[PDB]
């Protein structure tokens, strides 16, 4: 983390957050490649992923992100879910985050309680994303040659 | 002057300062914090009741001045008990929503102040999910009381 911090804040040359790789990938993209569904493996990405977000929204509000797509046409989530990177996807749809700039990120929020109860919201982008893929359809499809997706 | 818009955004904020000139505009003009204008017209809301929901660390003293001037105008046992009219939070008083919130010291206050601790809140916010939901206790403050296990 520290290292991530001095890159994009550093006064020499910050990092530029969203800049891609070969395969088009991010450092989101990069840290769902990196995940194997371990308990330790998942908390590790999952709050290194969270630090990315609040660091690019504290220092460049404008950029969506999560939005950009990999090579391949792939978002991040979209990625997890291509391969079966199931804790992420989980981590990814879920998170929501309160704090100023806070909106725009976070992925859902809870409207309202009473005294029992609670109500939870979500975005959703994977229901909606019908144009190049949705969460669901490509979990959709699923031909899940494998056990894990 | 005071409308209600004016005095639900003090409240929002507890802000003791421009209620200042509140108690001598509704000596003048004779209007009671009670009145229907100084209520939301579809949910029965009254400035105690915003000022129930806009607490800032289970505190707002826009309450203790808000009792205080209506005991000055004696609207005071009709204010403290006054009730929710939607089919949500029917039959809601400040004294649930304390409650709700787990607040000894507004519990405390109300009850001093004259609070109805046999009010029912039955609204279908307080019965069995739609799901809405939820969450039936049933609607007695001592009920509620227990069933949150205070």
């Amino acid at each position: 983390l520290a290292i991530v911090k001095f890159l994009l804040q550093n006064s020499w040359q910050p990092a530029d957050i969203s800049a891609r790789d070969s395969v088009g990938n991010t450092v989101l993209h990069a840290l769902v490649e990196v995940a194997d569904n371990t308990v330790d493996n998942t908390k590790f990405v999952t709050s290194m992923y969270n630090e990315i977000l609040i660091l690019g929204a504290k220092l460049h509000p404008t950029l969506k992100l999560e939005e950009i797509t990999n090579r391949k046409g792939l978002t991040p989530l979209a990625l997890a879910a291509s391969s079966g990177k199931i804790g992420v996807l989980a981590y990814i749809l879920q998170r929501e985050i309160h704090e100023p700039e806070c909106r725009h990120l976070s992925r859902k929020f809870t409207e309202w309680a009473y005294g029992p109860v609670h109500s939870s919201l979500y975005d959703l982008s994977c229901i909606d994303t019908c144009e190049k893929n949705s969460v669901l359809e490509v979990i959709a499809y699923s031909s899940s040659e494998t056990p894990n997706r | 002057l005071y409308d209600r818009r004016s005095i639900f955004d003090a409240v929002a904020q507890s802000n003791c300062q421009e209620l200042e000139s509140l108690l001598p505009f509704l000596q003048r003009s004779k209007k009671r914090l009670t009145d229907s204008e100084f209520k939301d017209p579809e949910t029965g809301k009254t400035c105690l009741l915003k000022a129930m929901l806009n607490l800032h660390n289970g505190q707002n003293d826009t309450i203790a001045l808000l009792l205080d001037v209506a005991r000055k105008t004696d609207s005071l046992k009709q204010f403290v008990n006054a009730s929710y009219t939607d089919s949500y939070y029917k039959g809601q008083t400040a004294l649930h929503i304390a409650i709700e919130r787990r607040n000894m010291t507004l519990v405390t206050l109300l009850v001093e102040n004259g609070a109805d601790v046999q009010a029912a809140a039955n609204g279908d916010f307080f019965k069995k999910t739609k799901g809405r939901p939820g969450f039936y206790f049933g609607e007695l403050p001592l009920s509620l009381a227990a069933c949150t296990n205070q």
